[PDB]
RNA sequence: AAAUUGAAGAGUUUGAUCAUGGCUCAGAUUGAACGCUGGCGGCAGGCCUAACACAUGCAAGUCGAACGGUAACAGGAAGAAGCUUGCUUCUUUGCUGACGAGUGGCGGACGGGUGAGUAAUGUCUGGGAAACUGCCUGAUGGAGGGGGAUAACUACUGGAAACGGUAGCUAAUACCGCAUAACGUCGCAAGACCAAAGAGGGGGACCUUCGGGCCUCUUGCCAUCGGAUGUGCCCAGAUGGGAUUAGCUAGUAGGUGGGGUAACGGCUCACCUAGGCGACGAUCCCUAGCUGGUCUGAGAGGAUGACCAGCCACACUGGAACUGAGACACGGUCCAGACUCCUACGGGAGGCAGCAGUGGGGAAUAUUGCACAAUGGGCGCAAGCCUGAUGCAGCCAUGCCGCGUG
RNA sequence: CCCGCAGAAGAAGCACCGGCUAACUCCGUGCCAGCAGCCGCGGUAAUACGGAGGGUGCAAGCGUUAAUCGGAAUUACUGGGC
């Protein structure tokens, strides 16, 4: 509110806004995946679990989160569904 | 704290702000502490010539 | 409606935390005070640095009382307990600078002015 | 640089009694408009900060008037208001030697009043050119007629009415001006602000005929070709009436009088014009006269174009709200420049100049420049007391003025909490320094502080000042007046032998002194021990034991606790101990011996008995003397001086501690007193038996 | 070659002596203060106290060579009129030079200030594995490609201001897809998945739907793998006093598994075990930033941590996060608290431990200065802009040094 | 920085003088006024107080007051004792 860089504010809220809207979608994907892990089946994990690889690979590679993340993500949720069935 | 009060003549009474240096005095006992004259309202002995920075007496010019 | 030995709080930051009405002033067996009232305060508790000590006598004037105030739309204002704002005691002039909680319509006085003006509201 | 060219400068300030409309004026000279329209420089105006960047109203305002309907370019009118309370006078002492002219404000009913004819002598002390206004012709009761004639004949002056009052109260519109010859009746229903000239008024034509013919008269004795073209039988023009007038109010003939209303707002649009017609500039008034350090006169008349070196005079320290400083300066010479060097030449004293502010419309403007004649402020550590100059190196060091009026009324004070003492010290050696018609003492007596103010006003605006400057609260009471006592009349043979052998070492000393009182005050030392031990009685080297054990006495005093001054002693007769005498046994022996002969040489005890000389306007003198009388005090003669009376009078110092306040009520406040302690008597008063062991057992 | 060479005593107990034994002095030093004096210059240093409250001014902006545009000085035009015969004084024009504001980009986390906190999540010394790093740099390739918005703006509108509403395509190096992909991610393998952005300078044709296109140069962008730098983490030793503080701890100490981080980790969650630390001093209490180093000393040591440099911590107090490569962010945000300031009473605004400066506290510590000319930093292709860093000036015998008064 | 300088011209003060510690007389005071870093001086010749002369030391400084180490082998690890 003092200097002009203050359009740093409303330029963070609004990312942060957007930031939000994608985090909150990777992580409904992934809940799906791990909902689906809970419910005892290997092909419907494995259904969503494809279907969210392509969501937090877009999401690492976009600046949103670490490619880090998203690998140790698919990780552990390959693993779980490999000793799921 | 109680402080010696050098010199031949001092003008200092009850409320008079001045300034405290160190310096025991040997002969009283509980006397820690004197007084800078020619500072703080205390004003320098009747025309010192000698020791004159001491005891706080400016000079005469001549 | 505020009388003698009624545990105030205090709505203002002038260092009293909780106060006790000693008179009601005006008029004589005058027996309540009504939130524009100005009273005699005891203070019967401050914070230890606050600009009044504990079990000071001055005045103050009434913000928020639980019976509450009328409208002449017959609306009542009622609140959820008793609050004042300490006065210093020759001219008014509240002691503290700030105000906590709502204050009534029945304040917009000229000399709460100041009151009114401080007030997060009404 | 000095772009409102300094030749047009006037540096005026309105004066008079108390709620007389001087801040009235003040406010209604300073509807200058000039918003969203900078009116100056025919660039850069001080328009920038009419936008009000920093919001505060202080004292000697700068103004841009033009002209009510006749108007000749931006003039920067310097004005500074003067209260009026004799209280609190040298706020009207500096700020008129400061000045160049006056507008002499008056009321209309109230007429001349005490303050009037006080500030009045306080311009004629500095000559001031000055001009009179005469408020409120509203009121009931006002006629400027009258008021014009009690200024020919209060004040001993020549009021030329250059004006006329159009009507009293309800009726006052406008007022018929002498040279225009018309009556311009202001707009006040839509705006004071604007206005209108109406030729010939037939209601005070006849009227403005016979008073308009006097003021060509005294156009006329103005100049000497002037008197006889007079007798030529021709009028004179719009500038020989006005600059005949002018070259003259210049050098103190005669003061212009206007009627006006500033609570309806007519006449003051016309008294700011009057202002530029006939009040001096810093260019129309005489040169400065000048002083060094050690020349007698170095004539140092510094002319006024800044083209000398930077030469100014300080005229008031301020209290400021936030800064603590803002001490005005007046620039007579010279041009000190955002930054400089000037030395305090009344003090000995070295710092720069740093931050000028002039406050014009309100607006506490901040300059870089100042310049001559400009009135301005400066923040700064080093102190300037009023009346000091701030000449340059080059050094006309002393300006002549050295006066500032001795306290009048003096009162005790002290903190409420006893702590605060040292800063009740700290907070009364500023206020000290804000005004110097305000003396702070010690007296020897007690170490009570002493405030001698100018009025009762004065010091009671002082006592609530430390409560809201300084946050410190004190209590004032009556100065303790110092009460000797001595013997009276009554010569004692008496004896006095101090003695406590039961060991070893004891003492032992012995004294017969006949003490008897000396005419009070006939020698200096005022004591007088003269030795008559013979036989070697006492050894001898004890004599200087028993002076120096009763003149320790004379300090302390038997009766109540106070000195004792005006005995004479006789060492009659004695004894001595050799192994036991010594110096603190004839010292000893002497105090007993003199306060056992005290208890019975008719002891009395003294009050200090002034000499009072009171200026009292005639009519008055019956009530002073009776007053003097109502105080236990003694008239010595009363000889009468034209304009006043002169009554002495050695009244106690104990019966005045409020006498001027009192005394301004016997005179409607036009005396003062001037008091100098004399001898001592006595009254019976156990009020002193009272004071002993309250304090100081 | 030389890198060191270094070590003093005296007064005072007694009538005198020896000894023990304290006190005082001779030295050096200082962020010094005070008293008296006072010429100059050089270099340096200048709140040790209230991390007390802060008026005012400036300390972080930049990029039309990313974009829509256009408040001006202009140009390039349309040029009208007076026509001195277009000196075009006059009118239209974003078409360029440039630029107000606006989207976007990078910076704003550097630099600068204080030492409150912290007796160990800090510092120093030496190493470890479980790591990530904008700009810088070395390679290897890529750079298909659609339109869905929104700011300015227009319009209406709310308000004293901050800052909004409510519809419209705007446009983009802003955003999201569809392309496509590996010495990339993950899976043991089999396998699936993941991006991009264009602008400037000119290519004689090499096109003219009228700026070809796409092989002209410079950048810009994406992707992995390195370097470098910076940062995170871990361990061991050393880093104060106090036992007139002896028992302390329950995510506590471990395990498994789930989750979490960039990364290992009780980092977190649930179950299981009951452990773990403590006289080599846990806990508790007091104090304190730490270090290279400065002062003293022959030394060992004692004190110290002002200036300078490295690290840490903090930013009105408490907490949280967001953007981001990097913050849980002096000069950002949200909330709460204490405090203060405006109000056209309905609402708002702020955080000097940045430079200067005010009040205060104090024995005591400076100008509300000049300039970006170097040096450095941010932005930019670069000129240029900003830089209270920095370079200099001002005040002060505050210190070291030189000289002067013959 | 370098040259024109007419002109000594605009530039000296502070502490101390009993011993430790280096520098001595006189006056006026008379256990007073006062000094004092430790021991101490002043009660009629005071080298000790105050002043004058003289000297000593240092000098754009001088002295006082803190404050640290040394001397202190008076916390002894080098390097102490019962
Ligand atoms: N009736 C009347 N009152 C006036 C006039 N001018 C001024 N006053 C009032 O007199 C009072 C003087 O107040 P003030 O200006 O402070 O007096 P000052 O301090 O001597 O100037 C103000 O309240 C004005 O209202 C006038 O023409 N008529
Ligand atoms: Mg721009
Ligand atoms: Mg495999
Ligand atoms: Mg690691
Ligand atoms: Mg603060
Ligand atoms: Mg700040
Ligand atoms: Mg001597
Ligand atoms: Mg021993």
């Amino acid at each position: 509110n003092i200097k002009s860089a203050k359009k740093r504010a409303i330029q963070s809220e609004k990312a942060r806004k957007h930031n939000a809207s994608r985090r909150s979608m990777m992580r409904t994907f992934i809940k799906k995946v791990y909902a689906a892990i809970e419910a005892g089946d290997k092909a419907a994990a494995q259904k969503a679990f494809n279907e969210m690889q392509p969501i937090v690979d877009r999401q690492a590679a976009k600046g949103l989160i670490h490619k880090n993340k998203a690998a140790r993500h698919k990780a552990n949720l390959t693993a779980q569904i490999n000793k799921l069935a | 704290v109680t402080s010696y009060i050098g010199g031949e003549g001092h003008n200092l009474q009850e409320h008079s702000v001045i300034l405290i240096r160190g310096g025991r005095v040997k002969d009283l006992p509980g006397v820690r502490y004197h007084t800078v004259r020619g500072a703080l309202d205390c004003s320098g002995v009747k025309d010192r010539k000698q020791a004159r920075s001491k005891y706080g007496v400016k000079r005469p010019k001549a | 409606m505020i009388q003698e030995q009624t545990m105030l709080n205090v709505a203002d930051n002038s260092g009293a935390r909780r106060v006790m009405c000693i008179k009601v002033l005006g008029g004589s067996h005058r027996r309540y005070a009504g939130v524009g009232d100005i009273i005699k305060i005891t203070i019967k508790e401050a914070i230890p640095r606050g600009k009044v000590k504990k079990g000071d006598v001055l005045k103050a004037v009434v913000v928020r009382t639980k019976k509450g105030v009328r409208r002449p739309d017959g609306s009542v204002i009622r609140f959820d307990g008793n609050a004042c704002v300490l006065l210093n005691n020759n001219s008014e002039q509240p002691i503290g600078t700030r105000i906590f909680g709502p204050v009534t319509r029945e304040l917009r006085s000229e000399k709460f002015m100041k009151i009114i003006s401080l007030a997060p509201e009404v | 640089a000095r772009t409102t060219p300094i030749a047009r400068y006037r540096n005026i300030g309105i004066s008079a009694h108390i709620d007389a409309g001087k801040t009235t004026t003040t406010e209604r000279i300073l509807f200058y408009t000039g918003v969203n329209h900078k009116i100056g420089e025919v660039m850069d105006w001080m328009e920038q900060e009419q936008e009000r960047g920093i919001t505060i109203t202080s004292a000697a305002t700068t103004a841009f008037w033009s002209g009510m309907a006749k108007q000749y370019e931006p003039h920067r009118i310097n004005i500074i208001d003067t209260p009026g309370h004799v209280d609190f006078t040298i706020e009207v002492e500096r700020s008129m030697r400061v000045l160049d002219g006056a507008v002499m404000v008056y009321c209309a009913v109230g007429g001349v009043q005490p303050q009037s004819e006080t500030v009045w002598r306080q311009a004629n002390k500095y000559k001031v050119p000055r001009i009179a206004f005469v408020n409120k012709m509203d009121r009931m009761g006002a006629n400027f007629l009258k008021v014009v004639n009690q200024i020919k004949t209060r004040l001993g002056a020549n009021p030329v009415p250059l004006q006329l009052a159009i009507g009293a109260e309800e009726h006052f519109t406008g007022v018929v001006d002498l040279v225009k010859m018309k009556a311009i009746n202001w707009n006040d229903a839509d705006q004071g602000v604007t206005f209108e000239y109406e030729d010939i008024p037939a209601d005070m034509v006849e009227l403005a005929n016979e008073w308009h013919q006097n003021l060509i008269e005294s156009a006329a004795e103005a100049s000497e070709e002037l008197m006889e073209k007079y007798l030529g039988g021709e009028e004179l023009t719009e500038a020989e009436i006005k600059g005949a007038l002018r070259q003259r109010v210049l050098n103190n003939e005669i003061i212009l009088v206007t009627c006006g209303s500033a609570f309806k707002n007519k006449g003051v649009q016309a008294m700011l014009d009057a202002v530029i017609d006939y009040l001096p500039s810093p260019v129309d008034v005489p040169a400065i006269n000048g002083i060094l350090d050690d020349g007698k006169d170095t004539p140092a008349e510094r002319h006024a174009s800044d083209d000398e070196p930077f030469s100014a005079l300080a005229f008031k320290i301020a209290t400021d709200p936030f800064v603590g400083n803002l001490t005005f300066f007046r620039v007579y010479s010279g041009v000190v420049n955002s930054g400089d060097t000037v030395l305090n030449s009344v003090k000995a004293a070295r710092e720069r100049f740093g931050r000028i502010v002039q406050m014009h419309a309100n607006k506490r403007e901040e300059i870089k420049e100042v310049r001559a004649g400009d009135i301005a402020a400066a923040i700064g550590l080093k102190d300037v007391t009023t009346g000091d100059t701030l000449c340059d190196p080059d050094a006309p060091i002393i300006l002549e003025r050295m006066e500032f009026p001795e306290p009048v009324i003096s009162i005790a004070v002290e903190p409420k909490t006893k702590a605060d003492q040292e800063k009740m010290g700290l907070a009364l050696g500023r206020l000290a320094k804000e005004d110097p018609s305000f003396r702070v003492w010690t007296d020897e007596e007690s170490n009570q502080t002493i405030i001698a103010g100018m009025g009762e006003l004065h010091l009671d605006i002082i006592v609530d000042r430390m409560k809201r400057e300084f946050n410190v609260e004190a209590n004032v009471g009556k100065p303790q007046v110092a009460y000797r006592e001595t013997i009276r009349q009554k010569v004692t043979d008496v004896e006095g032998k101090h003695a406590k052998q039961s060991g070893g070492r004891g003492q032992y000393g012995h004294v017969v002194i006949d003490m008897y009182p000396l005419e009070p005050g006939s020698n200096p030392k005022g004591y007088e021990f003269i030795n008559d031990i013979k036989g070697g009685v006492i050894p001898g080297e004890y004599i200087p034991a028993v002076d120096k054990g009763i003149q320790e006495q004379l300090k302390a005093g038997p009766l109540a606790g106070y000195p004792v001054v005006d005995m004479g002693i006789r060492l009659h007769f004695g004894s001595y101990h050799d192994v036991d005498s010594s110096e603190l046994a004839f010292k000893l022996a002497a105090s007993i011996a003199f306060k056992e002969g005290f208890k019975k040489a008719k002891p009395v005890l003294l009050e200090p008995i002034m000499k009072v000389e009171v200026e009292t306007p005639e009519e008055n003198t019956g009530d002073v003397i009776g007053d003097l009388s109502r105080r236990r005090g003694m008239l010595k003669g009363q000889e009468s001086e034209v304009t006043g009376v002169k009554i002495h009078a050695e009244v106690p110092l104990s019966e005045m501690f409020g006498y001027a306040t009192q005394l301004r009520s016997l005179t409607k406040g036009r005396a003062s007193y001037t008091m100098e302690f004399l001898k001592y008597d006595e009254a019976p008063s156990n009020v002193a038996q009272a004071v002993i062991e309250a304090r100081g057992k």
